[PDB]
């Protein structure tokens, strides 16, 4: 077996429109679950007054994705943001979707909720067959691979709050057995039905203040986040940027439980990843952060640490860095994985930890936060070094694992050549595309690999993109330059001068 | 290219003509109406 | 293990399906608690939650059981929790 490499990610997650501003929400420590009732009235039926929201879920390009308005119009809007989320994942690996075309390529898809097909199927007198191709579960991977022109597996898993991580491990097998050369992992959540909040509510899930605070004292619930996340996994020769290499990836169910069928269980946990780190052949010290559930519940998180202090924390002597992506943004029930997965690679990018929140004492129940084997990071640390540790459990009792080796290779040493002024060329739907990529071209003129992948994801037709640029690197003189390509292929003449 | 806006389901579009229950159990509020009995009947 | 309660809000495919995979278990002669235990891993193919939408249409009167009985991922979770089961458990929703 070859190995798996993580390519490009991309996400709508709460309050922010892309990755970058949910890394500067998680390092500037702002609360991403806002108050506000954009979704519905704010306490109805006794629901939180707080949640984790997107910033918008009217906006759709259908031109560039060949859908009609009237299918636009009733597409469920978790298919409208994966399929732009899914299209920047790939360019984001600086790799041409060109490319992938008529390859083996599956995507796996997390989803939970199908909450608009309700809505649209309501008026059996004036209700359009279209929302049956547009709302189906099935068609939250099928449109991708559809559009995109996979020839892979396409499945829409549906296990509960630990759907993507599922799928994450399903495309990481295919991978990692030959069956598929890259695949697209991505998960979904949109809250748009209160009376799935009020089922929670009365199962006991949620908490009463609306703030997931792991590992704390005072742990009641936690708050329904919605998000939208995807994930280019692809072998090390596609590879163009590689965020970490999957070191090894499991899953398995609780079983039986006396206390019942949602009852978390540690000793299954623990026997899930002493096997992954035992089977990978990496010693349990070479981890340096585990992220943990974290949903903040007065049961499972005294589970969940002491199977962890149980796994890795035997024989360590330097503590263990665990932190819960769930404080910062809430819990996206079906997308919780890549959340957290999103959360540590833009910390291992930035040489950073993302600080949790609402963290001021912890559990009594949990010996190993006081004794110090255990350490909640509640302010930016620089990373020394070490592997990572992503766990995701449902409520059914469907448990997963991750071991990411992060990518240590350092800036090239300069070389003669760098200095000779380079090209950059760029293209997209309207101007500020191609303004923002030239921008971006130049802010980092001196960082060659930066413009090589922006080089080779520009080659797009002028049907769909119809605006193109580019702008001469480092030279004397000359600021980019912007204008819409005239539709038609154009010949290419010689003409040598005597 | 984010010029248009599409539908998105709204809250109101999901299930949540006035009915009285009327209870004459000494619990209730309506308890009184037991006094109110015409031809040995409620 | 089903109190009446749950029965009452549990979904008929989920019965159906305990139902019909003990029945599969014995009918391959094989003792359901030789496989206790083991890595036995459990993958429905479900396309379809009606029982949800018939079950939550009443905010005030809902009972959190639903969610656990009628949710699509309990389909093969109820199944590997019942026979226990300590491999994988999948709800696929590739249609047809």
């Amino acid at each position: 077996p070859e190995e798996v490499v993580i390519a490009g990610m991309s996400g709508k997650l709460p309050e922010s429109e892309n990755l970058q501003e949910f890394w500067d929400n998680l390092i500037g420590g702002v609360d991403m679950v806002t108050d506000d009732d954009r979704r519905w009235k704010a306490g109805l039926y006794g629901l939180p007054r707080r949640s984790g929201k997107l910033k918008d879920l009217s906006r759709f390009d259908a031109s560039f994705f060949g859908v009609h308005p009237k299918q636009a119009h009733t597409m469920d809007p978790q298919l409208r943001l994966l399929l732009e989320v899914t299209y920047e994942a790939i360019v984001d690996g600086g790799i041409n979707p060109d490319s992938l075309r008529g390859t083996h390529t599956g995507v796996w898809v997390g989803v939970s909720g199908s909450e608009t097909s309700e809505a649209l199927s309501r008026d059996p007198e004036t209700l359009v067959g279209y929302s049956m191709v547009g709302c189906q579960r099935a068609m939250m991977a099928n449109r991708l691979s559809f559009f995109f022109d996979f020839r892979g597996p396409s499945i829409a898993l549906d296990t509960a709050c630990s759907s993507s991580l599922m799928a994450l491990q399903n495309a990481y097998q295919a991978i990692h057995s030959g069956q598929c050369p890259a695949a697209i992992v991505g998960g979904i959540n949109v809250l748009l039905k209160p009376n799935t909040s009020v089922q929670f509510l009365r199962l006991g899930m949620l908490s009463p203040e609306g703030t997931c605070k792991a590992f704390d004292t005072a742990g009641n619930g936690y708050c329904r986040s919605e998000g939208v996340v995807a994930v280019l996994l692809t072998k090390k020769s596609l590879a163009r940027r590689v965020y970490a290499t999957i070191l090894n990836a499991g899953t398995n169910t609780d079983g039986f439980k006396e206390q019942g069928v949602t009852f978390p269980s540690g000793d299954i946990q623990e026997q899930l990843i002493r096997s992954l780190y035992q089977s990978a052949g990496v010693a349990p010290e070479s981890f340096e952060y585990i992220e943990a559930h974290g949903t903040g519940t007065k049961v499972g998180d005294p589970q969940e640490l002491n199977g962890i202090t149980r796994a890795l924390c035997a024989t360590r002597q330097e503590p263990l860095l665990i932190g819960s992506t769930k404080s910062n943004m809430g819990h996206p029930e079906p997308a919780s994985g890549l959340a957290a997965l999103a959360k540590v690679l833009l910390s291992l990018e930035h040489g950073l930890w993302a600080p949790n929140l609402h963290f001021h004492s912890p559990n009594p129940e949990i010996p190993a936060l006081l004794d110090g084997r255990l350490q909640v990071v509640d302010q930016p640390l620089p990373v020394r070094g070490g592997n990572v540790g992503i766990n995701s459990f449902g409520f059914g009792g469907s448990n997963v694992h991750i071991i990411l080796r992060p990518n240590t290779q350092p800036p090239p040493a300069p070389a003669p050549h760098a200095t000779l002024p380079r090209l950059l060329r760029a293209s997209g739907r309207t101007p500020e595309a191609v303004q923002k990529l030239l921008e971006q071209g130049l802010r980092h003129s001196q960082d060659l690999a930066f413009l090589s992948m922006l080089n080779d994801i520009a080659a797009v037709p002028a049907t769909a993109m119809p605006f193109r640029g580019y702008a001469v690197l480092g030279g004397e003189r000359g600021g980019p330059e912007v204008q819409q390509v005239p539709a038609g292929e154009r010949p290419l003449w010689f003409i040598c001068s005597g | 290219d984010h010029s248009l806006a599409w539908d998105v389901p709204a809250a109101e579009d999901f299930p949540n003509a006035a009915i009285y229950n009327i209870d004459t159990s000494s619990e209730s509020p309506d308890h009184y109406l037991v006094d109110h009995t015409l031809d040995g009947r409620v």
